[PDB]
Parts: C-alpha cells; structure tokens; sequence
C-alpha cells in the first residue's frame, strides 16, 4: 500500500566536528527560533571550545612573528636597588640594572641601564654581573610589536554552509542536557577573548541567577565555572608615572623599556567592593547549597601555591600583565584591595620554548572591569561532607572561552530522507 | 517564510512544504576547507538522489514499497503526529537498506525504459 | 563564441546557449578561485533545480508575466532587444520573478504527487 | 687516547673548540669525538681543523 517517497531539504541534523569561520567579514547576523523542539547539549564535549582555544594560539603565533627578537639582549646584568621611595612591600621588587646592549652597528656596543621587575631576573653570579633574563636559558624572547594591540576585540564563529549552529536560550542552563528554548543561527555572538586566570572578566552574565557549572560536581578534580548573574566591578591601577625609553639594538629592531618612575612608586592595587561582593559570595554559597547538604558549612580559602600564572589572578590591563592575589579576596567562612605583581616576559597559557616580552607603556595604567564569572575547586570531601572547602583555583584557558561557547552546538545538516507515502511512481 | 530549519520542530506532513528553504541554505586553507567539504556533502547528495532517477525534485515518489519491518506505523501518526527528527532517530541503520533497494529499483527501470524506447 | 552573441538579439541568442554554457567550469589564489567558479555554477543549478528546470538551458514555467514588470510586445523584446538591455530592464523585479517561480515548483511536485497517489 | 685498534687509527679525534652559551657575551671550553669524515684540516694559529 505504502511506498519509498525520497526527500530532499528535510529539516533535521546529526551532532559533528566541523571547521568553523572567524568573523569581524562583518557578518549580517540572522537568527531562527525553532518552536516545539528539544536539543540535548553537553558544554563539556564541545569541540567549539578546542577550535578556539587552536585559533587564538594560532593568531598569537602569527602576530609575534614579524616582530622584534631579543636575543642580543641575553647578556649578563649588573643590577642594584631602585634610588627612588618604595615602600616596606616593594623592597626588592623591582631592579635598576645596567648591561652592555648591541646597536645598530655589529662592533659598537652601547652601555644602558633599565628598571626590571624582580619576577622578570633569576640571579646569576659573575665577577662583574648579578642577574639575567628569566627566560634566556629556556628559550628566545620576543618582543610584541608596539603597533599590535592585546586588548580582546569580539569575534564570530560561523558554520559552513551546510552546518548550523544551535543556541541554547533556557534559564538555569547547567551545561548539560536537554534544552528546549533552542534557536538556530550561522554565526555566534561576539565573544571577547579575554584572558584570566581566577575569574571571568567582561563575559556574559546569566540571565535569572547564579549558575554553577561542572563536568562532574563530585569529582574533585574538574573545575567549577561560575557565571553571575550580576556584575562585579574591579578597579585597577598601577599608580606609577612610568617613563619608557628605547634604543636602536639591530638595523630595523627596536627595543623598549623603562626609563624611569616619575615621582614616589607606590604598588600596583585592584579594588573591589565589600557590599557587592559580600553579596556575591552570599548567592554563590546559596547556589553551592543545592549540590552538597543543606546543613554543610561552605568556606571559601586562598589558592594553592605553586606555578605563579596559576596561583595569582591574570588580567592585560592597558597592556601591562598583572597578576593579583586573590587571597584577601576569598578568606571568609560561610572596600577589599589587591596587591598585584608586574610581569614583562610572559609565557601564556601552558607552553614552553616561545617567550614574549611585553614593552612597558608610559604614564600610569588604570582599567575598570566587568567580574562575570568565577573558577572555584573543591579542596575534597576529606570531613565526609560535614564542612566543604573552595579555592579560586586555576585552569586550563579552555574553561574561560568554554564559559562563553557553553550555549552553542555545531550540528550537520541531512538534506536526505525517506518517509511512506501512498504516491507511486510511473 | 518560517526561515531554516524553522519547520524542524514541526510535524513533517508541515515541514514538507519547506523543503526549499533547507535547499537554498545548502551552499586560509581552513576555509577552502569548509567550503570544499561543502560541497563535496552537497555533490555527495546529488549524485545519490540522481542515481535513484530523482535529480531535480525535492519530493521524489519511488516504486519501492514500504516493509513494515522498517516502520510499523500508518500515515496518520508519521505525517501529522511527529517530526522528522524522530523519524530520522525511528528508521536509523535501515536507511542504507531502503537506498540499496531504490538503487536497484531505479537500475530495473532504466533498463524497462530503454526496452520500451527500443520498439519499433 | 563565447559571449558573441551578446550583441545579437535576444531571439538569436538564445540560440547560443550552449556555446555560453561549459565556460562556466574551466597558489592558494587559483585554488580559490577554482572554489569560486564551483561554488557560483553549483548556486545557479541549485536555483534552477528548485524551479523545475534541472538538466534544461530553456525552461518553460507556469508563472504568468506581469505587464508591471515589462509592457513590450514579443517582437519588441526579442527581435529588437539585447539580452544586456533586457536585463538591465528588469533587474529590480529579477529577485521577485525568482520567488514566484520558486513558488509555482512549490505547488507543482505537490500536485504530482498526489495525482500519482490515486 | 684509548685502547684502540688499528683499524679505527685517524678515524675518530678528540676535538675542542670555544662555543657559546645562552647568554650573548660568554664562552665556554667544549671538547668532543668526532669522526675524521666529518672535519677538514685548516691551516691557522691555535687550530688544526674545521669542520665540513
Ligand atoms: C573590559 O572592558 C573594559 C571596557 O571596554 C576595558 O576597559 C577599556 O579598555 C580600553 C582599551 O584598552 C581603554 O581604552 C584605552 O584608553 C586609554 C586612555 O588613556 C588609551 O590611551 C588607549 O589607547 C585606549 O583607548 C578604556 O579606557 C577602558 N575603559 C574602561 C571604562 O575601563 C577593559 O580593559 C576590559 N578588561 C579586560 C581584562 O579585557
Ligand atoms: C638607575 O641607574 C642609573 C645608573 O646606572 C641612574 O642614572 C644616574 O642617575 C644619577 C642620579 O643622580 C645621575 O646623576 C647620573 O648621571 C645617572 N647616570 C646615567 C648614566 O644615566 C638612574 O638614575 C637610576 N635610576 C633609578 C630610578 O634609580
Ligand atoms: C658593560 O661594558 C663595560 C665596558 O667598559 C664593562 O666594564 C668593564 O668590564 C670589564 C670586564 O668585562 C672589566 O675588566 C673592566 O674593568 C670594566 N670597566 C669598568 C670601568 O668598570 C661592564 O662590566 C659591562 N657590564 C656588564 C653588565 O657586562
Ligand atoms: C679529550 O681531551 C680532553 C682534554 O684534552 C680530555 O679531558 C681531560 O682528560 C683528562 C684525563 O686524561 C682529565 O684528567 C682532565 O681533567 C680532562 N679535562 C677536561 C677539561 O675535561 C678528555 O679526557 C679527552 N678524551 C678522550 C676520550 O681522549
Ligand atoms: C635593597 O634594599 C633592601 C632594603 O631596602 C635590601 O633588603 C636589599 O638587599 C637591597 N638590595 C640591593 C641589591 O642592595
Ligand atoms: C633556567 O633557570 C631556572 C632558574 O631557576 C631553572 O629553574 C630552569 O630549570 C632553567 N632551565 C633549564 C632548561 O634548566
Ligand atoms: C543539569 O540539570 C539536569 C536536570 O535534569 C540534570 O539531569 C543534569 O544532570 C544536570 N547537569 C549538571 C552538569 O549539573
Ligand atoms: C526563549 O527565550 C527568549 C529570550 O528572550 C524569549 O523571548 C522566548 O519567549 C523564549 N521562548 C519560550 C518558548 O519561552
Ligand atoms: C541575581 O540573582 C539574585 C539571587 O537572589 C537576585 O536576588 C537578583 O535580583 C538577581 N539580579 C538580576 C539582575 O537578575
Ligand atoms: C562522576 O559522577 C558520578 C555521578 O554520581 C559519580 O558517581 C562519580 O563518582 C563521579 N566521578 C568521580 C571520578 O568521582
Ligand atoms: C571603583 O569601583 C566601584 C565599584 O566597583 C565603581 O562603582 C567605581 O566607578 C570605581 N571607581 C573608579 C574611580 O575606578
Ligand atoms: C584603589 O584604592 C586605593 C586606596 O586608597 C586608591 O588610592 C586608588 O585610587 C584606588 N584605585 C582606583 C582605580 O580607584
Ligand atoms: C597572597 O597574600 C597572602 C597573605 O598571607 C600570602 O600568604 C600569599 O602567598 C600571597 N599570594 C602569593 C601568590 O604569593
Ligand atoms: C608624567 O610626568 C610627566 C612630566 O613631564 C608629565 O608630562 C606626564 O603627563 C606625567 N604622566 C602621568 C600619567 O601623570
Ligand atoms: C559592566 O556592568 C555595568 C552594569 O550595568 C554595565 O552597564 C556595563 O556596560 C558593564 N561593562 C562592561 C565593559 O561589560
Ligand atoms: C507546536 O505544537 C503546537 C501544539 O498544537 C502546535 O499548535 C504548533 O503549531 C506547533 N509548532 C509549530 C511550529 O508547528
Ligand atoms: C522486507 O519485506 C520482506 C517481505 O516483503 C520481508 O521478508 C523482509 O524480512 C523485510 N525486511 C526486513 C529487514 O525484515
Ligand atoms: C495509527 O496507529 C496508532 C497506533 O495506536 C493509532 O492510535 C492510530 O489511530 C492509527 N491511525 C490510523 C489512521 O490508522
Ligand atoms: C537499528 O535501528 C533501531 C531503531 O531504534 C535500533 O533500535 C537498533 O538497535 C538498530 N540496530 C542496531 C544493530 O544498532
Ligand atoms: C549588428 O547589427 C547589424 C544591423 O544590420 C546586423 O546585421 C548584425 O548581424 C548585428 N550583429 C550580430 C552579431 O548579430
Ligand atoms: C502584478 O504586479 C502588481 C504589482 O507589481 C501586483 O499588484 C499584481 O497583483 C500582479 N499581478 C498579478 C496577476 O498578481
Ligand atoms: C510593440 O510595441 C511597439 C511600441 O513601440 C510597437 O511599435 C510595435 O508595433 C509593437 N509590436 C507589435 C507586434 O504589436
Ligand atoms: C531600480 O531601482 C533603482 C533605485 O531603487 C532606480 O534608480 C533604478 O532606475 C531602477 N531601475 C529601473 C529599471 O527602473
Ligand atoms: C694520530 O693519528 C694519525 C692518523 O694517521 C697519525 O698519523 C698520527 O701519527 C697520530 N698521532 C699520535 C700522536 O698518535
């Protein structure tokens, strides 16, 4: 009676791993809702997040390329103290060291004298030098070229034609599991690729409450991703009135430092509110209620030590690499300043052999910002569930550009399909 | 005028009529490579339904009957009471059975046909 | 040749449709471009494809004309009339004539399927 | 300086040479064994050799 009726166009999908576009190529967006439709979501096998974190490694290889080395700068350092006011804190933080750098000319050298951080020189003991470059028995410094810019610029992951893209719109999503306010669309949001390493800074914020995220809640060894539903706003400031020099080091390499501070060094601080994030702890422990016992008490405790990218937390404010120590932030059982160390030789993310140097910037550096997400980790439940503790611990950058991508899914589109139908050919 | 994939969650005697809208929304080395696999997934389409005697037509009736082995069901609750999704997800690994069948459906007929073309 | 009746009224090339056809088909910059070529050939197939005109060069439809979207005669349009001209002429209604061709297929299979059906 | 045999005579030398290190401005006193079909004698003051 019933017959094979083909059709071509069928609206329907399989889960893949595709190549996706980055867009900025300004897309015109365009958004489907789908009614009556029920998707299922895992934000933790989402290779969307694996393609990102291999796009923006890629981008940052590529924008360090034509740019200068600082390979004649590896030489031994004769360093002193800074004759400049510091105070009781910063006593041997930071380095007046002088060497012997190279100039245009291969056989004229030229003395210079340059301020480092303490984090940037290892001590090395020679007649005539005391310290050098932290990375120069490791690998190549490069320099980031000063027309380049770090500060994050939202981009758009597109499907092929062919592909579509699922977005999750319901509140309390966890990251897991079906969702049924689902839309289709060809292109994400703008995402911010915005590097840290404690907390989320200017991501999204959840619609309705507090979401607390995990692959698996009662494995201590994932981490916690979580997004607020409110903003925190951090004020940072390197209070210093930084003058920055350069000298001519090849025939086309130029290479910047710190001249001077001009005026009195006073530490480099970020402010956060009490009231507000007092509240924030509150929503967070109350969100934390719902997946141990009611009763237990949940106490929040400073980060491990150990790998100092880890340990303290990461912004690129103006352009200089902090790095803040959450500790004052987290001590309390269930304004607020933060004492945040300079860098200029960083390796990002977890890769060795590719040092870069990042060039001081003159004046002072101060940036506000958006707190939208934390990372915690449970220290275990070592009392039986009777008392919890949580650190600000860190990750991998997976979990950041993860707490953006948890809402979309790649799926194939299958044109193809067979149905009965009473229509016979002939 | 649902846009694509906006009849998905709808009944497929509904999202049948939206076959177009699918169609049209069908079409540096990462990005020759999206759009080679593109087309390949697209020419890979073509090619099967032309190999079944259905190039050019979004709905294609056949001459293979329906085995209730693949699909227990009357017309009634396939068309107006589910989606294709679920139907997609109901007739899984039986769909490489009902292509083999219509390749050699359509191999019959070409042979018929150009039997038929060869009387006088 | 190729584009030679470009010049030529419309009547005599359409006759031509074929030698305008299969100059359609034939580091990184060749290889794109090759892409473009595919991608551009496979677009027009596809649109045709969705009217009911795969596999021919003139295809009858059922979507009558509309006098809103040009008044001349036959022998005006196609014996005294380049194609350049003609589409020049009608390019701000091109997009709507597409949609309705589109929408006549869309009743077309409809109808044949359910005539095959009895 | 070994207990070599006499077919391996001449094919291996004890060899030193003035290498960097990873700083720019120093050097380092670096001997090791290579084989005679990797160098070529040079004639200079303080060395004997070069290698091909
Ligand atoms: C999170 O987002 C905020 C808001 O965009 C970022 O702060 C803003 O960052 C931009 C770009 O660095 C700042 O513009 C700069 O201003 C200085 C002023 O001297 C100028 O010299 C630079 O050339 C550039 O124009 C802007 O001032 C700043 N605005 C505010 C209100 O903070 C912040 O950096 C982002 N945070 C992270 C971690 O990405
Ligand atoms: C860092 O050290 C350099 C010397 O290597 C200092 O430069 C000298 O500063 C004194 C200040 O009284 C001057 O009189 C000298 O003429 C300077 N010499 C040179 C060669 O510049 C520099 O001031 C030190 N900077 C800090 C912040 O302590
Ligand atoms: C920078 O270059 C100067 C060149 O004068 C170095 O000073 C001399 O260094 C040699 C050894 O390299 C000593 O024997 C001389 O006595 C030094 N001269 C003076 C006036 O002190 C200086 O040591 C170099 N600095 C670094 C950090 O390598
Ligand atoms: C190659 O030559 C070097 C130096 O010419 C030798 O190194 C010395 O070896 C003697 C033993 O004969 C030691 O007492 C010295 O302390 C060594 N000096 C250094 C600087 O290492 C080396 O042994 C020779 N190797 C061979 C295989 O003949
Ligand atoms: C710099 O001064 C501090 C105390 O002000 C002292 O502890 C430190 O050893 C000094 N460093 C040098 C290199 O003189
Ligand atoms: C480079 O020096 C630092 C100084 O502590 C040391 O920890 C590191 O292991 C050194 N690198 C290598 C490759 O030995
Ligand atoms: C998310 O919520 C759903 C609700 O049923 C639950 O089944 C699922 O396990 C939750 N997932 C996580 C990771 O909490
Ligand atoms: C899905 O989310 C959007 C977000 O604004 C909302 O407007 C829409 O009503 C939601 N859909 C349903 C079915 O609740
Ligand atoms: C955020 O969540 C808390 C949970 O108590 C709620 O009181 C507050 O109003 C929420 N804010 C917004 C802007 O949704
Ligand atoms: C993963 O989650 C399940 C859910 O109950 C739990 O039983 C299991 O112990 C978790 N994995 C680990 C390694 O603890
Ligand atoms: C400092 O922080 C508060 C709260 O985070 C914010 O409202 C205020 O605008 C900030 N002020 C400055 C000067 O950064
Ligand atoms: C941070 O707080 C300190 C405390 O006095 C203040 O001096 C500084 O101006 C604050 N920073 C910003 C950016 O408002
Ligand atoms: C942050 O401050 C606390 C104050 O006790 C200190 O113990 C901790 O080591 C500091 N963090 C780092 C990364 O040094
Ligand atoms: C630093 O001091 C110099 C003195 O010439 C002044 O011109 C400059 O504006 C100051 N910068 C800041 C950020 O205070
Ligand atoms: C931070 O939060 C405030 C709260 O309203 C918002 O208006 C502002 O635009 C946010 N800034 C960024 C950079 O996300
Ligand atoms: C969803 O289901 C309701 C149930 O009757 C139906 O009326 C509605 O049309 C369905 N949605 C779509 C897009 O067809
Ligand atoms: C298809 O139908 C035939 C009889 O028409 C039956 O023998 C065969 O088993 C059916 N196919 C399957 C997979 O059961
Ligand atoms: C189709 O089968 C279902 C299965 O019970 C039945 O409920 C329904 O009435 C049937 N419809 C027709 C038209 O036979
Ligand atoms: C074939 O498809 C059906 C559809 O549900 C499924 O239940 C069955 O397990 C599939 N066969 C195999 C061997 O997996
Ligand atoms: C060009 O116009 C003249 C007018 O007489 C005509 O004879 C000629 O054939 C036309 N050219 C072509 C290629 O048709
Ligand atoms: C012809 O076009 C006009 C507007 O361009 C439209 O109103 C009219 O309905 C069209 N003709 C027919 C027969 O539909
Ligand atoms: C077509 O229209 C034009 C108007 O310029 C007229 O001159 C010509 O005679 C018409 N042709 C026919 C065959 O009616
Ligand atoms: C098409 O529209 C544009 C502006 O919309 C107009 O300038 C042009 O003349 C129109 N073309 C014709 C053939 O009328
Ligand atoms: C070293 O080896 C060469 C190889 O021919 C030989 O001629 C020479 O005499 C040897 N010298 C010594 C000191 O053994």
């Amino acid at each position: 009676n019933l017959w094979v009726t083909v059709y071509y166009g069928v609206p329907v999908w399989k889960d893949a791993e595709t190549t996706l576009f980055c867009a900025s190529t300004d897309p015109n967006p365009q958004e489907i809702h789908l009614e009556n439709v029920t998707e299922e979501f895992n934000m933790w096998k989402n290779n969307m997040v694996e393609q990102m974190h291999e796009d923006i490694i890629s981008l940052w290889d590529q924008s360090l390329k034509p740019c200068v080395k600082l390979t004649p700068l590896c030489v031994g350092l004769q360093c002193t103290n800074v004759t400049n006011n510091i105070t009781d804190d910063m006593r041997g933080e930071l380095k007046n060291c002088s060497f012997n750098a190279t100039t245009e000319l291969r056989n004229k050298r030229q003395k210079v004298y340059s301020l480092f951080y303490r984090l940037d020189i290892v001590p090395m003991v020679d007649l005539w030098t005391n310290y050098r470059l932290i990375s120069c028995n490791t690998s190549a410094i490069t320099q980031a070229c000063p027309k380049v810019s770090f500060e994050p610029i939202p981009i758009h992951y597109c499907a092929p034609a062919g592909f579509a893209i699922l977005k999750c719109k319901d509140k309390k999503f966890n990251g897991t599991g079906p969702c049924q306010n689902v839309s289709t669309v060809q292109c994400t949001h703008g995402i911010k690729p915005v590097v840290s390493t404690q907390l989320l800074l200017n991501g999204s914020l959840a619609e309705e409450e507090v979401i607390i995220r995990s692959e698996n809640i009662t494995n201590n060894a994932k981490n916690i991703l979580v997004q607020l539903n409110t903003s925190v706003q951090i004020n940072c400031t390197r209070p210093n009135n930084n003058t920055v020099k350069s000298i001519r080091i090849g025939p086309g390499q130029a290479f910047y430092y710190t001249g001077d501070i001009i005026g009195d060094i006073r530490q480099a601080h970020c402010n956060v509110s009490k009231a507000t994030w007092n509240e924030t702890l509150g929503k967070v422990v109350k969100q934390l209620r719902k997946h141990f016992g009611n009763n237990t008490i949940i106490r929040f405790a400073q980060s491990s030590g150990g790998d100092l990218e880890v340990t303290t937390h990461s912004f690129n404010c103006g352009g200089e690499f902090f790095y803040c120590n959450t500790s004052g932030l987290f001590n309390s059982t269930w304004s607020i300043t933060l004492p945040c160390r300079i860098k200029q030789i960083i390796n990002m993310w977890q890769r060795i052999g590719q040092a870069m140097y990042a060039p001081p910037i003159q004046g002072v550096i101060r940036c506000v910002s958006n707190i939208t997400g934390l990372i915690l980790t449970r220290d275990g439940g070592s009392t039986n569930s009777t008392t919890e503790t949580f650190r600000p611990g860190g990750g991998d950058m997976r979990d950041n550009w993860r707490s953006e991508l948890y809402k979309y899914k790649v799926v194939k589109i299958e044109p193809l399909g067979v149905a009965p139908t009473r229509c016979k050919r002939r | 005028s649902l846009g694509f994939l906006g009849a998905a969650g709808s009944t497929m005697g509904a999202a049948s009529m939206t076959l177009t809208v699918q169609a049209r929304n069908l079409l540096g080395i990462k990005q020759l490579q999206a759009r080679v696999l593109a087309v390949e997934h697209y020419l890979r389409d073509q090619q099967l339904l032309g190999i079944w005697g259905c190039s050019g037509k979004l709905i294609c009736c056949t001459n293979v009957p329906w085995n209730s082995s693949w699909s227990n069901r009357n017309l009634s609750e396939i068309w107006d009471n589910m989606t294709w999704l679920q139907w997609d997800k109901e007739i899984s690994n039986y769909t490489q059975i009902i292509y083999g069948l219509l390749e050699e459906s359509q191999n019959q007929q070409e042979k018929n046909e150009q039997d038929l073309l060869a009387l006088d």
